[PDB]
RNA sequence: CAUGUCAUGUCAUGAGUCCAUGGCAUGGCAUGGC
RNA sequence: CAUGUCAUGUCAUGAGUCCAUGGCAUGGCAUGGC
């Protein structure tokens, strides 16, 4: 059942193509360019790797109609990047089975402590190698394909990455919403950002305070203005604070109220 | 009971409801209308278009031809309500049965 | 000609307005019920809100919750759940209106 | 006959989407943000340049079979940029059809000093049009309609572009050709890099030099290694240089030319 | 007449064209084994693939054939050349017509 | 087995060179008639020559360019237009063998 | 997605080689496009 | 291809507004993927 069947490629001589390395055929002096460039996958990675984007692309296209570019292109992010389809390739073994000119073993050479890049490389190129040998229908059963080694990447992306975190159910009127209840001028009811996302920590915090620095409510997201939002939710969902910061401006002379000090 | 947290938004829905109501009568045409637009689409601007793939202008055009007949029901009694209300009268003054207001009492006790 | 754009807005925001109001008179309002206990008697509750009991939208909110503890929400009711049955495409009113008079309201414009 | 005739999107709903700029709609408060999303263009933009990248791919990949993914690629960028689309797009008038919330007349705003990548999105967003409108059969209507669009656009390039040099028919062997004619080791036969490749200027020249500091040959090309091949085919065309060097080193005593000094 | 470059080079390539046709004979097979890849490429080894669409090997395999057989012709001559030539000797040593020797000599003038 | 990787690509090496090195001899070498005028007057002829001219080398470059010049180049000409007439799928010979020695060729290794 | 330019390692290339020229891998720096 | 964070301009949003909150455009800086 898993991994998913991988397609076949007909072609003997493309099949063993997309296994070729460069460094196989470009150290063959005796070989035109021509003839070097048809001989190793390099051209055949280059035409997986588009295929591959334009597959999952659609892909995760249908399948979140309600999702916004930002959301779809951080999905695909994770579909297409080098670092997830080499964990597809050695899944195939595609692994050992490539061709190069030294040595994949030997835990001490320098290619086992880089990014393996072209255990990601021959995967694609093994895409490529469906499409040259027939374009119409190993179209479809890569995308059939693709779409059953993608479900599982996409189910652990979209829980547990905060780009991806729905923002529907979200009250974007909220901020305005709490002012109308409880702030007025004098109160200095205000948004003060502890944290700013970063490439480390992808979350924001916001602290929802009034003037004399009391925090009404804090909220968390992949932003600023989002994590500001659910700051203000949090402080709407306590009734007797508002009710008492209600009466507060109640008791506050019009006259007062309305400067900022 | 009665927090002054919930009654300042109840004013400012009642108001917002009766407010949003006299908008919609007014500016919406009827079905005939908003059935005209939606069945061929060419004439229609471009701007527009999305709108009609929303629910806010039938439900529009439909309230504003439940007002060009009679059956506004309850939405009429709404915005007369405002005039009607009295202080020291402690009627109801809407289509609800009085003996209905006789149960509820009695339930929640 | 008809339906102006800035005039569809108006109407879009107005209709939402409307629907979103109602929605927070249910949910906040008790029924008339409480209101008359507070009116009746007002040294037991909390004085801000002695203001708001003597003008319309207190009691107004407090019918609207009591025909909601009933039944016959009538038009109320369709109306919230009017989101959801709205398909892209379907030519019927959804309402209560009687469409005999849909027709006869046609030939009105004509 | 020019432009080419423009594939027409059926769905007249669809037709006014990608059209639409989220200054338009986004601003509408009353609207969820799934409503907004399925409002504007944006998806059709993030899903028009995967299609437009994915069948220009296709189209210079057939159309150049002894190109390498250098090459390719190279020239997909002249294709795909959104420098080069909204040119097209401007063709087309998307263009003047655009909405927007505000002007796109009033040359004095900030605008019309921009990169008016505004224009590029439409015709992204026109492409994606097509494909939710009839996947099947606009799908062939956009191969064939960016075919005739890019082939202008790939006869300039391969034209004027170093980087699409062809680099057939060129050497690989020529500097060592050369030293086996002419150099020993106390000529002092070298390649001094003259310029190196830069943005500004994508032109390397390298001069072919001996000892004394005369300059057998020049060379220009994509890169050093190139160049450096060019000015050997330089010096190896002019017998009488190479004659004279070649009758030189038979002069010097094998004792003295074996070493560097 | 006869630059010292050109006399360098031809030498070289002299030796190296003998040397490469006695390095062809000696590893490479006759059509039969060529064909026998050629036809039904599966038993044969991945590595080899790219070969057998280029056409060096096919080239190597049929003058190797051309050497199981007689028929040489040229080929023999040339690398036997180097043992049959002598200084003082005048003679073309190859298979080619005398006269014809004779209408170039003739022709060059 | 038959057909080892190392030696494919020693033989495809060997294959270019040798074409690559007859089409040097055609090009840069003269006839016959240019050869025996330089052995023959040697005082002329430049003093770096001299040792190359005593070796087979250039007589055999020489000669091949004589037959170059005339027709039988034969198995040559067919050498170095090879790599042009080869079509990736070709199952014939393409060469002056006879087939049916192929045949014979084929039982004998059996 | 490619390009340019270096450092190291390794494998090759060439015909005067104590010389000369490249392929790959790893790691920098830089450029360009989406 | 998107994201984050600012500056300016402009258009909007909200119910105590001399207050508060957003959309877009342009221009920086930064992040991430191909
Ligand atoms: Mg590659
Ligand atoms: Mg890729
Ligand atoms: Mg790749
Ligand atoms: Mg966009
Ligand atoms: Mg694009
Ligand atoms: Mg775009
Ligand atoms: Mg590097
Ligand atoms: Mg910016």
């Amino acid at each position: 059942k898993w991994p998913p069947k991988l397609p076949e490629i007909q072609d003997l001589a493309i099949r063993a193509r997309v296994f070729i390395h460069k460094s196989t055929i470009k150290d063959k002096v005796y070989l035109s360019g021509s003839e070097m460039i048809n001989a190793h996958n390099e051209r055949l990675e280059f035409l997986g790797d588009s295929i591959l984007n334009s597959v999952m692309t659609l892909i995760i296209y249908n399948k979140f109609p309600d999702y916004s570019e930002g959301q779809l292109s951080t999905l695909r992010m994770n579909l297409v990047s080098n670092e997830q389809i080499k964990q597809w390739s050695i899944m195939y073994n595609f692994h050992e089975k490539l061709k190069t000119n030294f040595d994949l073993k030997d835990e001490n050479s320098n290619f086992q402590n880089g990014k393996l890049k072209l255990y990601a490389d021959v995967f694609e190129a093994y895409i490529g190698g469906l499409m040259e040998d027939d374009p119409r229908n190993n179209l479809p059963k890569i995308r059939k394909w693709l779409r059953k080694l993608a479900k599982p990447v996409i189910e652990e992306a979209t829980r547990n990455q905060v780009a991806l975190e729905k923002t529907d159910k979200l009250d974007m009127n909220a901020k305005r919403q709490l002012y109308s209840l409880i702030g007025y001028a004098s109160l200095r009811l205000h948004y003060v950002t502890v944290k700013k996302p970063t490439a480390v920590d992808p979350n924001s915090i916001v602290e929802c305070r009034v003037g004399d620095g009391t925090v009404l409510g804090t909220g968390v997201g992949r932003n600023i203005k989002i994590a500001g939002i659910r700051a203000a939710e949090n402080a709407l969902r306590d009734k007797k604070m508002l009710d008492f910061y209600a009466k507060q401006r109640a008791a506050i002379p019009r006259s007062e109220s309305v400067l900022k000090d | 009971n009665y927090k002054y947290l919930e009654v300042i938004q109840l004013e400012h829905a009642v108001t917002k409801l009766v407010e949003s109501y006299n908008k919609i009568i007014e500016l919406s045409p009827n079905l005939v209308a908003y059935n005209e637009a939606v069945n061929n689409q060419d004439r229609v601007p471009v701007q527009i278009l999305p709108s009609l793939s929303r629910y806010q202008l039938k439900l529009a055009a439909e309230l504003k031809t439940l007002h060009d007949l009679k059956k506004d029901a309850i939405l009429t009694e709404i915005t007369d309500y405002e005039n009607e209300f009295d202080t020291e009268q402690k009627q109801p003054i809407l289509q609800e049965i009085s003996k209905a207001d006789m149960e509820k009492l009695e339930k929640l006790e």
